[PDB]
RNA sequence: UUUUUUUUUUUUUUUU
RNA sequence: GAACGAAAGUCGGAGGUUCGAAGACGAUCAGAUACCGUCGUAGUUCCGACCAUAAACGAUGCCGACCGGCGAUGCGGCGGCGUUAUUCCCAUGACCCGCCGGGCAGCUUCCGGGAAACCAAAGUCUUUGGGUUCCGGGGGGAGUAUGGUUGCAAAGCUGAAAC
């Protein structure tokens, strides 16, 4: 989920260290994120129906 | 006036509630209303200026348009009967159980209101509403007991709102004048339903006792 | 130091300068 | 307030409460333009016209709004004798 | 600042209040500031009376108490484990059930 | 240490509350029942959701919970609500309660109908 | 160019135009929450300074903790003024955060005459008062073309506040802007609560904005 | 223990103005004190009053419009000679719109206003605005 | 029941 | 200018239970001359005189007025076919209910204040003036020196500068 980035800049006054860390969103299809879903973030389906009284 | 005046049937049912009576210590501010000490150190209310603060908050919320706007709040479990059927009795908005501080004041909560005008059931019960009122800019219709303060309350109507049964019978007098001042019903009829829905039902046991007596 | 006791050090010390003046008037 | 060319100088007329005579102010939020509605003669029908009251601040902390709006009533005749 | 409105003790019509000693330090305490209870005790430990029951001449009708004023002063009283401290709201408390 | 972590109470309230009527007092039952109503990364998670929803099951057949009530209480709530008599909400049209009373009652203009009487000492508290 | 996402009743009041000016609002001193409610209301309300931005320390368990406190005082000229105060741990957030809440805390300023009524007025309607903390801020009228003669800091905002002239007399910790500013803003504050013998009229109570709009209102519920 | 009852009956009507109510009660009477509420009256300042003539000492109660901010006493009574008003203008009136003065002229209790014009100055008894 | 002391100075603050 | 003014201290007379500075030992500690324990001096007591100081504290000069409420409690006064003790009216007795005056106080409050803690006064103050006495002007040097004055003495009162 979380892409590590580390690089280094070197200026007159001296280095800087650079970390850049990105948290991917899900998406279920597709290349932009992961497939699998948080353990944590559950989801659930919306209630299914109404009608069912007898004839 | 002379037309809106008190009958006999409205002191008949406030004597057969109790509402004459009440508690034994005054606000300062309660003087006015209250009439006289008792032989059991109680202070009876008249009727007279009672009937007077409620001809008044009629006129009050018959005075907002849209009865949406109408806020209506119990805390107390002898009034939270009485809210939730006085709101669709005439057009009003019910909160009752927790107030959910923050109610009138924040607004990234989605649990958020915008009224015109406050109604509650006893001011020491509702602390909180009573201080929230004044950021939100909105009035006071509050049914003071005998030892109620009065901060933040603009029209006060004198009773006992200890038992359920005075409670229940202000709120259904209150609605009874409140929706005969819009028109539904004529003033030389009497209304069409009797109060104690607006009462308050207790354990049902006993209820469903008088059910199982009366099969 | 407590002022309780800096002032009975300051005492004792103007007691020990009059004697010193009384010694030599 | 009116300058000698008689312009209407200032930006607003700050409500003057009905209570005590005192400014409403502009962040005074605990004021209130309290209505009552008009009813009708014998008939006891609604009339779409009000009355307003105001009611400002540090007389609604203080208690003298139960007072007031009684006081205020009386004298325009609305509530009783 | 003032911890306490009352100062502690109680004395506000009087000039001088008499002392009374503590029992543990001996100290001299005016005896408002002081801290006072009364132990009502059974002179028998409660579970060595029914050894007396058995053996007891009478029918159980001598029920002997031992009263006694107790008289603490404050600076060892908490030590001993009596006024256990508070919070600011919780100093304007009264009697403890 | 049963002590059941937010996100799964949360989604077992928001499973009961859904569908309370597919969900029995029986366990391995109401396991596979989750997967077909809910979507479940992992087996452990099942297993918590479905045994707390037993739990919650045993106090919802047995009464009503203050977290929520399904429709069928709802409904009974309701009908608690709106349950009307025509009992007492007067009496037997006198009654009888104070003389401080009946001095208002000669003040205000009625017609002063029938008995009012206690007569009381002064020991109030 | 993002849309201005209304609640709250007031702004969808805004939204359908109903409302005229900012004066509406005020004459009923309704509690105004969203901030560019006063950018469609006000276009030319841009005009501010930062005051002074300024570190405090929470001493924590490690280390010094920073954060910035920044004070803003934004003003259109005809004399609306709104000061903001904002702590956050960053000087660009604590920079539009105490934007905002001056956007939020804008009020009008009264402004009379020094004692001949000409005409188009330059300086405080009598000798008002602004206390915070333990700073007393006197404003004192002055004659016409005097200037404002005061500290730089409430020099801006009487500057902002539409007053060309005016006497200013300060006492107390005058080197805290954090207390000094708000006196000055409490003092420009009460210069419509302070009453005066040319106001003495009764009110005229024209209606609601909710009862004059109820329908607008009952359909953008609905 | 009593005196300048002036400053005894104005410290009255400022409290009863800033608590906000509707009538006050003052124990003593002056000539000073009736022809001072006559200019504030005549001025607008205050309602209708009435002097409760007790045999010793009378009770004066004023109805009250709500508009007096402050009212005060000078306490020495200080003479002020004319064209030494400026200084009392700048240190008392809270503007130049407003606020009053009351000398005391040898020909009555007079304004400030009044005084200006009547060409007489005198001793300062207070101020109101 | 004990239970004392422990160099000296090193530490500065932003634009939107 | 004057009268009282706790404890300690000083000077006579009487006695001397307890406590106990000083002092003595025994223990504890590295050291105790300190806390702990044993003994025990002056004083603690009373009668005469002096000394005039204290965290002498509500750390809030005195008089006067105005500005919210509530239950108390102490002392008078008043009202109340409520109750109860005499013997049998009668009174004051004892509770209960309530009012008035001023006293010691308390809970609450956005009365208003203040830097806040908090206060019905520490409020009625930049809208600053009811009358009046004593006072403070960065900390130290210092309530020290040095003069005068009181005191038997201990010391008290007044009281600065260099730096
Ligand atoms: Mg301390
Ligand atoms: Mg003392
Ligand atoms: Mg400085
Ligand atoms: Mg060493
Ligand atoms: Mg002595
Ligand atoms: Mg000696
Ligand atoms: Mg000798
Ligand atoms: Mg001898
Ligand atoms: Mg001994
Ligand atoms: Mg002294
Ligand atoms: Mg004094
Ligand atoms: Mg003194
Ligand atoms: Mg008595
Ligand atoms: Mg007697
Ligand atoms: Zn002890």
């Amino acid at each position: 989920y979380v892409d590590t980035a580390v690089r280094h800049v070197l200026l007159r006054q001296g280095v800087l260290g650079i970390k850049v860390k990105i948290m991917l969103p899900w998406d279920p299809t597709g290349k932009i994120g992961p497939k699998k879903p948080l353990p944590d973030h559950v989801s659930i389906v919306e209630p299914k129906d109404e009608i069912l009284p007898t004839t | 006036l002379d037309v809106l005046q008190m009958k006999e049937e409205d002191v008949l049912k406030f004597l057969a509630a109790g509402t004459h009576l009440g508690g034994t210590n005054l606000d300062f501010q309660m003087e006015q209303y209250i009439y006289k000490r008792k032989s059991d150190g109680i202070y009876i209310i008249n009727l007279k200026r009672t009937w007077e603060k409620l001809l008044l908050a009629a006129r009050a919320i018959v005075a907002i348009e849209n009865p949406a706007d109408v806020s209506v709040i119990s805390s107390r479990n002898t009034g939270q009967r009485a809210v939730l059927k006085f709101a669709a009795a005439t057009g009003a908005t019910p909160i009752a159980g927790r107030f959910t501080p923050g109610t009138f004041t924040n607004q990234i909560q989605a649990a958020f209101r915008e009224p015109r005008l406050l109604v509650v059931t006893d001011p020491r019960a509702d602390h909180q509403p009573l201080t929230e009122a004044s950021y939100v800019n909105l009035p006071t219709i509050a049914l003071c007991n005998t030892d109620s303060p009065l901060r933040y309350v603009d029209i006060a109507i004198p009773c006992n709102n200890k038992g359920a049964h005075s409670v229940g019978l202000m709120w259904w007098m209150l609605a009874r004048e409140v929706l005969r001042m819009r028109g539904t019903i004529s003033r030389e009829h009497p209304w069409e339903v009797m109060p104690d829905l607006y009462f308050y039902r207790d354990p049902e046991e006993i209820e469903k006792e008088e059910q199982a007596a009366a099969e | 130091m407590r002022a309780k006791w800096r002032k009975k050090r300051m005492r004792r010390l103007k007691r020990k300068r009059r004697k010193m003046r009384q010694r030599s008037k | 307030m009116q300058n000698d060319a008689g312009e209407f100088v200032d930006l607003y007329v700050p409500r003057k409460c009905s209570a005590s005579n005192r400014i409403i102010g502009a962040k005074d939020h605990a004021s209130i333009q309290m209505n009552v509605a008009e009813v009708d003669k014998v008939t006891g029908r609604f009339n779409g016209q009000f009355k307003t009251y105001a009611i400002c601040g540090a007389i609604r902390r203080m208690g003298e709004s139960d007072d007031s709006i009684l006081r205020l009533a009386k004298a325009d005749g609305i509530v009783s004798k | 600042t003032k911890k306490r409105r009352n100062n502690g003790r109680a004395k506000k019509g009087r000039g001088h209040v008499q002392p009374i000693r503590c029992t543990n330090c001996a100290r001299c305490v005016p005896k408002d500031k002081a801290i006072k209870k009364f132990v009502i005790r059974n002179i028998v430990e409660a579970a060595a009376v029914r050894d007396i029951s058995e053996a007891s001449v009478f029918d159980a009708y001598v029920l002997p108490k031992l009263y006694v004023k107790l008289h603490y002063c404050v600076s060892c009283a908490i030590h001993s484990k009596v006024v256990r401290n508070r919070s600011r709201e919780a100093r304007k408390d009264r009697t403890p059930p | 240490g049963r002590v059941r972590t937010k996100t799964v109470k949360k989604a077992a309230r928001v499973i009961i509350e859904k569908y309370y009527t597919r969900l029995g007092n029986d366990f391995h039952t109401n396991k596979r029942v989750c997967e077909e109503i809910a979507i479940i990364p992992s087996k452990k998670l099942r297993n918590k959701i479905a045994g707390y929803v037993t739990h919650l099951m045993k106090r919802i057949q047995r009464g009503p919970v203050r977290g929520i009530s399904i429709k069928l209480q709802e409904e009974e709530r309701e009908r608690r609500d709106n349950y009307v008599p025509e009992v007492s909400a007067l009496d037997q049209e006198i009654i009888e309660v104070d003389p401080d009373t009946k001095e208002m009652l000669k003040l205000l203009d009625f017609g002063s109908l029938s008995n009012l009487q206690v007569t009381q000492p002064t020991v109030g508290m | 160019d993002k849309e201005w996402m209304p609640v709250t009743k007031l702004g969808r009041l805004v939204k359908d135009m109903k409302i005229k000016s900012l004066e509406e609002i005020y004459l009923f001193s309704l509690p105004i929450k969203e901030s560019e409610i006063i950018d469609f209301f006000l276009g030319a309300s841009l005009k501010d300074e930062v005051l002074k931005i300024m570190p405090v320390q929470k001493q924590t368990r490690a280390g010094q903790r920073t954060r910035f406190k920044a004070f803003v005082a934004i003003g259109d000229y005809n004399g609306h003024v709104g000061l903001g105060v904002k702590c956050s741990k960053e000087v660009a957030t604590a920079i539009r955060g105490a934007i905002i809440l001056a956007k939020l805390s804008i009020v009008p300023v009264r402004r009379g005459y020094w004692g001949n009524k000409i005409g188009k007025p330059h300086t405080v309607p009598c000798k008002v008062t602004g206390r915070c903390g333990s700073v007393l801020v006197r404003l004192i009228p002055a004659p016409r073309g005097t200037g404002i003669v005061s500290a730089p800091v409430p020099k801006k905002l009487l500057m902002m506040a539409g007053i060309d002239d005016c006497y200013t007399s300060a006492r107390g910790c005058t080197a805290t802007l954090g207390n000094f500013a708000k006196a000055t803003f409490d003092a420009i504050s009460k210069t419509y609560s302070y009453l005066t013998p040319d106001l003495w009229k009764e009110t005229v109570f024209t209606k609601s904005p909710y009862q004059e709009f109820t329908d607008h209102l009952v359909k953008t519920h609905t | 223990v009593r005196m300048n009852v002036l400053a005894d009956a104005l410290k009255s009507i400022n409290n009863a103005e800033k608590r906000g109510k509707r009538q006050v009660l003052i124990r003593p009477c002056s000539k000073v004190i009736v022809r001072f509420l006559t200019v504030m009256m005549k001025h607008g300042y205050i309602g209708e009053f009435e002097i409760i003539d007790d045999h010793r000492a009378g009770k004066i109660v004023v109805n009250l419009t709500g508009r007096l901010n402050k009212c005060g006493v000078i306490s020495p009574r200080f003479d002020v000679q004319l064209k030494d008003l400026e200084k009392w203008q700048n240190n008392l009136l809270p503007s130049r719109q407003f606020g009053f003065i009351v000398l005391t002229t040898s020909a009555g209790i007079m304004d400030h206003e009044e005084a200006r014009r009547k060409h007489t100055g005198g001793k300062i008894l207070g101020f109101f605005f």
